[PDB]
């Protein structure tokens, strides 16, 4: 005698009803392997049979699965789901096994028909009626509705996954020195018993399992290492995960790059020194899913060298909560990253890259940053804590950025680590105007409707130019012309601009730009050994501001 | 046996739904124990996916203080609740208080959870305990009785406060009582040690009410009367160069949005030829006294500037370095309420995040008893580095909107 599951109430959302969808044009093929199916359901008592005082109907199709004779059934609850109420879904996140501490006795098995277990709420089932075609719609076919938890229904993940839990409560109270953790119907249950106490306390729990009506099969019942779980390969001191294959055709096409960078993801969570820029630059544009890309000289370079990588198989290990967490980092250049997370030496828990190319100015400090922030949270989520990060950044120059840039920025406990390429600032403008170096005035203008303009400046040494300008922005003429002053200025020079704009890319002391022009900027402001900009208000009859200003305008 | 008081959301607005984000290990570990202690007193109880909304949940510790404290951001939940001012429950604002010598805030908070919440506005209480590496889906709870850090609960509850406190008023009639969310703000002119004996006093009527029918044994001291406030300064020099007049006039040109009255005229002169900065150029005669006035404008106040109860406060900071912050606190733009400046907090020369959670909580302390309102704050960081780090420092029991901003600091203006 099975236990009831209380079943969860369930709504439709206000002011809507039942679904009333007619049945999809349906192949015999179809038509005839699924009325095997619907009575088997009537027999184990999944579904009930009466309709004709009930209007809702939604279609009902059939695909193979994969690869197999076997013909699978699915419903088209979309228009449900639409007017079903919203769920919370209480799946907050994945497991990791770098969160896994090692045991001595573990099994994992899954729950047989996890959804058809449960039971729906009785005044829901109406809804989830349908209708099935006889032969080809010449008779009146056979109606249905559910009397459990249907697959393609959007309640069913969060109401199973909830009931799930509330079964499991009593047994780990009861037992707290074993560990189980559930995702959907697979059980991962491990502990530090007698192997003999173990496969005890697994059958309690399969036989308390059954007590509510949840099976266990043995074909899904794993007893002896290595453990297939979460898409991983669980060894009893090392963990990795299942075989990765990566697309190896000639000819690539834009959902093919989708596919393969989509791998080297799910890749780079053990692999150390995975890099996906190039390959994703092929993507950049409105390139449909069937155009084929030749892929560049970097992308293919980059290619390569992730094979070169995947070579290789690769193991992680499990946590130790005795030992602190270490994050160590590492620049691969064009704004990408790497990180190995670990306890000991070489023993690595897991990997992750950060490549993230956020925003059009940017520098290698913002990024490394960025990074550090993305390790913390998902250090937090897998173990609790914060590591302990190894960085390629100098104490001193760290220092020198966060103490001087205007936002607010930090990072934890830190130490250097000398494994180029370092993070490095490129330049520093000074905070005093710079005694005896010339001082010029900028200033730039454009038509707004000609899009023609003029950038130059003029100096206290008398010195002048101005630059006509085609196909530009009054923002890019203010960047031309503090070029032109870093151009034909010293080693040492002062600046004066009314562009807040200019000056606010500048002062953030940008590496690399999207716009050439500000690396230009750049690369002259690394080559001089002193830099003052100042800002004036335009148009207050300021010094040489006031000049320079006719001379691009008019 | 105690009747609910009904509770309804604005016309027009759904709950709040709100992802739960990661918590530290010793912080679940609190909130599980805390939260089982809550649910075997009937405080709260479990639900179901079935409830569609959520709020965010995690812990802190008071200042000087060991033990957690669950904390829930009720900020969407608030914004969505209807306001109790027009229900007539709203709390009056003393404008005394800010004038006190001393003033003690004590935490009522765990008071609200005698008196239950209304059944059918339970559902929006909602609220989910996250597990480390996702070992168990989440463990979702709802309110029962009215909940710390929601709106609602210090308006439900003021007629029994008023009740509990009519004794010591009247003992007392000089001292000044105020209540805004958890917080009780107790305010007197008595000598330090007679005023801390006063709070001994209230708290132990709290107690003999607990008897009758985190933890309220703590109370944290303000001092009013010593608040200051950062104005805009011209600096004073004996020999200016082109840079400082350059700057001087960018300086007063933007604060001429303020200040009607400024005017640079005399000044731009001083900069009419193509000089080099760092040339000593002195102040004509009509320079001098131009100067002098606009001082002597940045001296007197600004005029129709003045508090109005039914506008949002905003609040600015600049991040000026060396552990030093400046802020400033309108209604509308330009039209300033208050201005001021911190410095050796907490995290100075080493934690930026740090010394400015600590600037938020100032600011909002400041606002709560003066205004009676908590300002939304435009903050000086990049919204990530924000989100991974604030909760690692909050200290109160409350929590303000906020909106992140980047504006390089092109004129030092609110500090030199
Ligand atoms: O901080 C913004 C960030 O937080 C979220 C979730 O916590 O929203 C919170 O922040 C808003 C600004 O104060 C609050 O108004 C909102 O109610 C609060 O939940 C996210 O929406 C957002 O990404
Ligand atoms: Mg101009």
């Amino acid at each position: 005698p099975i236990s009831p599951i209380e079943t969860v109430p369930v709504k439709l959302k206000p002011g809507m009803d039942g679904p009333k969808v007619k049945q999809w044009p349906l192949t015999e093929e179809k038509i005839k392997a699924l009325v095997e199916i619907c009575t088997e359901m009537e027999k184990e008592g999944k579904i009930s049979k009466i309709g004709p005082e009930n209007p809702y109907n939604t279609p009902v199709f059939a695909i193979k699965k994969k690869d197999s004779t076997k013909w699978r059934k699915l419903v088209d609850f979309r228009e449900l789901n639409k007017r079903t109420q919203d769920f919370w879904e209480v799946q907050l996140g994945i497991p990791h096994p770098a969160g896994l501490k090692k045991k001595k006795s573990v099994t994992v098995l899954d729950v047989g028909d996890a959804y058809f277990s449960v039971p729906l709420d009785e005044d829901f089932r109406k809804y989830t009626a349908f209708t099935i075609p006889s032969i080809n719609n010449e008779t009146p076919g056979i109606r249905y509705q559910y009397n459990v938890l249907p697959q393609g229904w959007k309640g069913s993940p969060a109401i199973f996954q909830s009931s799930m839990t509330k079964i499991l409560e009593p047994f780990k109270k009861q037992n707290p020195d074993i560990v189980i953790y559930q995702y959907m119907d697979d059980l991962y249950v491990g502990s530090d018993l007698e192997i003999g106490q173990h496969r005890t306390k697994i059958e309690e729990l399969r036989q308390h399992l059954l007590r509510w009506g949840l099976t266990t099969p043995d074909k899904k019942h794993q007893k002896e290492p290595p453990f297939l779980w979460m898409g991983y390969e669980l060894h009893p001191d090392k963990w990795t995960v299942q075989p990765i294959v990566l697309p190896e055709k000639d000819s690539w096409t834009v959902n093919d790059i989708q596919k393969l960078v989509g791998k080297l993801n799910w890749a780079s969570q053990i692999y150390p020194g995975i890099k996906v820029r190039q390959l994703s630059k092929l993507l950049r544009g409105t390139k449909a899913l069937t155009e084929v890309i030749p892929l560049t000289e970097e992308a293919e370079l980059e290619l390569a060298e992730n094979r070169e990588i995947l070579k290789e198989p690769v193991h992680g290990v499990y946590y130790d909560p005795s030992k602190d967490l270490i994050a160590e980092i590492q620049k691969q250049g064009q704004g990408q990253w790497t990180y190995q997370i670990y306890q000991e030496p070489f023993k690595n828990l897991k990997t992750g890259k950060y490549a993230r190319m956020r925003g059009a100015h940017t520098n290698d400090v913002k990024q490394l940053t960025e990074a550090v922030q993305k390790i913390t949270t998902e250090s937090i989520v897998i173990w609790g804590k914060t590591p302990k990060f190894k960085l390629p950044i100098q104490k001193e120059t760290w220092e020198t950025w966060w103490t001087e840039y205007w936002q607010a920025t930090w990072i934890p406990e830190w130490e250097f680590v000398n494994t180029p390429p370092l993070v490095k600032l490129w330049y520093q403008l000074e905070k005093e105007p710079i005694v005896g170096a010339e001082t010029f005035y900028v200033d730039g203008a454009a038509n707004r409707e000609t899009k023609l303009g003029k950038a130059g400046y003029v100096t206290n040494k008398g010195r002048q130019k101005v630059v006509p300008l085609t196909n530009t922005t009054n923002q890019k003429t203010e960047l031309q012309a503090i070029y032109l002053a870093l151009q034909d200025s010293g080693l040492e020079v002062n600046i004066v601009t009314n562009s807040q704009y200019a000056l606010g890319i500048i002062q953030a002391q940008p590496d690399k730009s999207e716009s050439e022009l500000v690396n230009q900027i750049i690369e002259q402001l690394i080559k001089k050994e002193k830099v003052y900009l100042a800002w004036v208000p335009a148009h207050k009859g300021i010094g040489g501001n006031e000049q320079v200003d006719k001379l691009v305008s008019a | 046996p105690i009747e609910t008081v009904p509770v309804k959301l604005k016309p027009g607005m759904d709950g709040p739904k709100v992802k739960q984000w990661p918590l530290t290990e010793e912080k679940i570990k609190a909130l599980v124990e805390i939260c089982t202690e809550m649910e075997k007193e009937g405080k709260i109880s479990k639900i179901g996916p079935e409830n569609p909304y959520n709020t965010p949940v995690f812990a802190i510790k008071k200042k000087d203080s060991t033990k957690w404290r669950k904390l829930v951001d009720f900020r969407e939940l608030n914004k969505r609740t209807q306001d109790f001012w027009e229900v007539q429950l709203g709390i009056p604002h003393p404008a005394g208080l800010k004038k006190k010598k001393s003033v003690t805030v004590l935490d009522v908070g765990d008071a609200y959870f005698s008196v239950p919440l209304d059944e059918d506005f339970r559902k929006y209480t909602a609220f989910t305990i996250p597990s480390i590496n996702n070992e168990t889906p989440g463990i979702r709870y709802q309110y029962n009785v009215l909940p710390q850090g929601w709106k609602g609960s210090p308006a439900i509850f003021q007629s029994s406060m008023t009740k509990i406190l009519e004794p010591f008023k009247k003992q007392n009639p000089d001292i000044v009582i105020y209540q805004y969310m958890d917080d009780l703000y107790v305010g007197s002119d008595l000598e330090i040690g007679q005023h801390r004996t006063k709070i001994e006093e209230l708290r132990q009527h709290l107690l003999r009410w607990g008897l009758t029918t985190p933890f309220l044994w703590m109370g944290y001291e303000l001092h009013p009367d010593k608040w200051t406030v950062q104005p805009i300064v011209l600096p004073e020099k004996d020999s200016w160069t082109v840079n400082d007049i350059q700057k001087l006039v960018g300086k007063l040109n933007w604060a001429s949005q303020i200040y009607p009255g400024i005017k640079v005229r005399q000044l731009s002169k001083l900069l009419r030829g193509t000089k080099a900065l760092t040339e000593v150029i002195p102040l004509t005669e009509e320079a001098e006294l131009e100067l002098a006035e606009n001082r002597e404008i940045l001296k007197e106040p600004v005029h129709g500037v003045y508090y109005d109860p039914s506008k949002d406060l905003i609040a600015e900071i600049q991040k000026q370095g060396q552990g030093q912050w400046t802020y400033q606190i309108y209604q509308e733009p330009f039209k300033n309420l208050k201005t001021g400046k911190y410095a050796r907090m907490r995290g100075a020369h080493t934690n930026d995040v740090k010394q400015l959670t600590e600037a938020v909580q100032k600011i909002t302390t400041e606002s709560i008893v003066i205004w009676g309102k908590t300002p939304k704050f435009k903050l000086p960081i990049q919204k990530e580095t924000w989100e991974t780090w604030w909760t690692e420092y909050w200290q109160a029991t409350w929590i303000p909107e906020w909106e992140f901003v980047n504006t390089p600091p092109l004129v030092k203006l609110w500090y030199q």
